[PDB]
């Protein structure tokens, strides 16, 4: 997974949001974004075993709602529903 | 998570031991 | 699934295309004329993507990644000195040949397959110099015979040295030809190259250019440059999707997608509302139009900037981007009044398709009457019709072999009877693809493949 | 590690002018040769020892010797450079103006006068302790220069055998005196085969060439090209003049740049320079070019041996990396040496006036390919042809050469016999069949 987020950085890099990542504030903002994996699957394709596991920190955590380990996982389902499309 | 964890935790067991082997600062007396 | 798009400029009426075309996109993302951004470098934030037409040399400075190509190093220079900086000297090429000698499409092929090797040299400069691509924009205007060869001789090139790469191109096409013969020659020699290795080709008749410049501006005379600024405000209106990226379409291959059915029919028809970025735009807030307005008015005959024809016209794969404040009740109303309005062939149940985009926050923003524009690419059949006109005169012309001692230089063939063999298999192409259209316009297209499998 | 610098005819004398000037410039010791700068600090970052011997009144005298037949440049170098350089340091033969521009009467000239010239670099080898060796500049075309240098390489070669010698030599353009200058050059050539070290090659028509694409004005002058021989013999000299953690020596730049003596010829190139713009990778992608190279290339695809770059100003790594993913893809090399690629970071000199054209980092490149092959192969051709077809050669010739004509012409075949040989293991090396007899 070390390849993974390299990957995941260099993307961050190629796409548009590179200006937010040149920005100091909003880079911190995407570092905070967690590039975590939850497996999925067993020998599965790398699409399906792929999942993305944001954590928050205050004082944006108190407003933001997200992924949960004990909440509905609305933003996870959501996601899962866009990625198959 | 891990991943950034168990780096600092490195970086911090490492800093442990070489602060305790340089002469160990720290200390109490009486 | 998005690549950087990389321009070529080819003869008079390209190199005048793209210098608008360029113009307009650094009036859109505020670049200037000088080469540098007019923006300051410390407003990272931007939502727009230059990064596919621009290269970032410095953090200030967009360089457009085009190439310039052309005979006549005065156009060129003209364009040089008049954008001080913004283009790149290394892209421009003219092969130190001089001027054109004559309108032979054989000269401008000729002109092309001799000095392959430096164009050539300078797309792998420009390619090593990007890291991501998708596909080149090639700018044929066929109308110049050297232009033509050109152009030809560059998709040529192109087809068989990069087809991981889509390839799209635009034709101009003249209104009233004053040398029908050599114009038709040289029009049949690149549509036969148009449909054998290019993958989308879009036609632009100048009869509805003339016609709308002389409509929605005030001078009466028609100057060629502001004509050619409604193709650069076309092309930049259909780029738009890639450089303001919208939520919908975001790649010119998925754009290409649901615009080509096959790759036999890549041809379109555009049209657009009335301009409000080019010279003469301060008659446009008495119109007060809205969505729906502007969707009638693409559909309407007076809009396209192509020659009509409308006899009952077969459509294919209508798609249409609406730039502005647009609304979603409207566009449902607007699409339930054309699909009763627009002919659909009953083999196939797909409808038009709509797709909004975003407006430029540094554009000059237009009162409520105006604010909204509109551009719409039909597939019709009437291309074959526009092209009927250059298949007469070969018909009628080729009868005898007339300016048979023009086409006989340059190319590869010297001889009368293979230059004559030459254009009766650009004819036969020409020919066959018109069947082929013809055909794909009645439902026993699709029946083919039913009746046997 | 200090390196004597060796002006030979009056290419060389300009040559070494240009580069003491700018020297100076770059080091802030003027034309008056005293340090320009404040005496309230001492700490710098440069290495004037090896180039500047400081006097009790701190002015730095140029480590340089000027052997010439011709003493009127000369005396033009010394008032322009009144108080630079050191009138013992003077080399003019006391034979006055130069006569016959072949190798002949140089090596006679240079055999003759041994004594002065060796007693000279003697004194200023005695002058300090840590040496490593001589820097020689001249034109192979040039007859005195080339006899010169040819009697100094002999030399040096049986005098101290533990100095590695370096010399940069011009050839010349495609003109009229090479049916007698590519005589002087095929002689100087078969003496770097024999006894010198290391050998950087120049082309005088690409050098033109390259001059007139750079400069507005077409008319390109002999000032310009030495000019332009100053600031890459500046730029290739910066890892030395200014070691910071890596390069400190020469030594270590020859031993990854030439891996056998037997292949000690070196084409150099830099760009982009005047006398942000260009990030770091277009300038490594201009260097490939051939179009920014100090040598005519005259090949497709030559067979890349060993390169060796060093970039002048603030670069980041990425690019870099960029770059040399790049370079590791279009370029080939041989599936029996490995594929080295060596990048120098080189710093800036302070106390140096901004070149034009500022914060625009660049780059200098030493490479060793199949582009020296190409100019060898059409000077020694061009030198067969005019031996074999015009017996003049055996018309004006000096001392020995004088006496009988036959050894002259022995010399000369034997010359040619060991250019060929000299190609011919380029050629095997070019192939993967070199190192066949270790696999
Ligand atoms: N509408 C329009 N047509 C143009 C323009 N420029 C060139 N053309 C077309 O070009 C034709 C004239 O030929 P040229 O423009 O000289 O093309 P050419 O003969 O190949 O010469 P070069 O383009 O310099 O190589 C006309 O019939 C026009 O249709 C333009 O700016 N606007
Ligand atoms: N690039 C360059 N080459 C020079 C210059 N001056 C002399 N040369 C070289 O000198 C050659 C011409 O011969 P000469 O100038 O007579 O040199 P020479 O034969 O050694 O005679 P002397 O210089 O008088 O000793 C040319 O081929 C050049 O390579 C110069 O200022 N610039």
């Amino acid at each position: 997974n070390y390849k993974l987020t390299r990957v995941l950085q260099e993307a961050v890099q190629l796409s548009s949001l590179r200006h937010l990542m040149n920005s100091p504030r909003n880079s911190s903002v995407i570092n905070g974004l967690d590039a975590r994996v939850l497996d999925l699957g067993h020998g599965s394709v790398g699409w399906d075993v792929f999942t993305l596991d944001y954590i928050l920190y205050p004082p944006l955590s108190l407003v933001l709602n997200v992924n949960r380990p004990f909440g509905r996982k609305e933003y996870l389902r959501i996601f899962n529903f866009l990625w198959r499309f | 998570e891990q991943e950034v964890r168990e780096h600092q935790m490195k970086k911090e067991r490492f800093d442990r031991a070489l602060e305790s082997k340089l002469l160990g600062k720290r200390h109490i007396t009486y | 699934m998005g690549g950087e798009i990389i321009t070529l400029q080819a003869g008079q009426c390209g190199n005048h295309v793209g210098k608008f075309l360029w113009s307009q996109l650094a009036k859109e993302h505020a670049i200037g004329t000088d080469g540098l951004s007019q923006l300051p470098d410390s407003s990272t934030e931007r939502d727009d993507d230059t990064k596919p037409f621009f290269r970032e040399n410095s953090r200030n400075k967009f360089t457009p990644r085009a190439i310039m190509m052309d005979s006549e190093p005065s156009v060129i220079a003209d364009v040089e000195n008049t954008f001080r900086g913004f283009f790149d000297p290394r892209n421009t090429w003219v092969a130190s040949d001089g001027a054109s000698a004559g309108n032979s499409w054989a000269n401008g092929y000729d002109i092309g397959t001799r000095n392959q090797d430096d164009i050539l040299n300078k797309i792998d400069k420009e390619i090593d110099s990007t890291d991501n691509f998708e596909g080149f924009q090639l700018l044929h205007s066929v109308a110049g015979g050297t232009g033509s060869g050109l152009g030809s001789n560059l998709l040529e090139a192109l087809c068989d040295r990069y087809p991981k790469k889509i390839l799209t191109t635009y034709s101009v096409f003249p209104a009233r030809s004053s040398e029908v013969v050599v114009q038709s020659y040289n029009t049949i020699l690149a549509l036969r190259r148009l449909i054998e290795d290019s993958d989308a080709t879009v036609v632009f008749d100048n009869a509805s250019l003339l016609n709308i410049s002389g409509k929605v501006f005030r001078n009466p005379n028609i100057d060629l440059q502001h004509t050619n600024q409604l193709i650069s405000t076309i092309i930049s209106s259909v780029t738009n999707s890639i450089r303001f990226p919208s939520y919908m379409y975001s790649s010119m291959s998925s754009i290409y997608s649901t615009l080509i059915p096959s790759p036999e029919l890549h041809f379109l028809s555009p049209s657009f509302t009335p301009f409000t970025s080019d010279y003469i735009h301060d008659d446009i807030a008495h119109k007060g139009h809205s969505s729906y307005d502007v969707m009638l008015d693409l559909l309407d005959p007076s809009n396209s900037l192509v020659s009509t024809a409308m006899n009952n016209p077969t459509y294919f794969n209508v798609y249409n981007t609406i730039i502005g404040n647009v609304e979603p009740r409207q566009i449902s109303r607007a699409m339930t009044k054309l699909q009763q309005r627009i002919k659909f062939p009953s083999w196939s149940s797909s409808a038009m398709h709509v797709n909004i985009g975003r407006r430029s926050p540094y554009l000059p923003l237009q009162p409520n009457e105006n604010e909204v524009s509109g551009m719409m690419l039909s597939n019709m059949s009437t291309v074959v019709n526009v092209f009927e006109n250059a298949c007469n005169t070969f018909d009628k012309v080729f009868a005898k072999g007339a300016f048979l001692n023009n086409y006989n230089v340059g190319d590869l063939f010297q001889s009368m009877q293979n230059v004559q063999d030459e254009f009766a298999e650009s004819r036969e192409v020409v020919q066959s693809l018109m069947e082929d259209y013809v055909a794909a316009e009645q439902d026993s297209y699709l029946d083919d493949v039913l009746v046997d499998d």
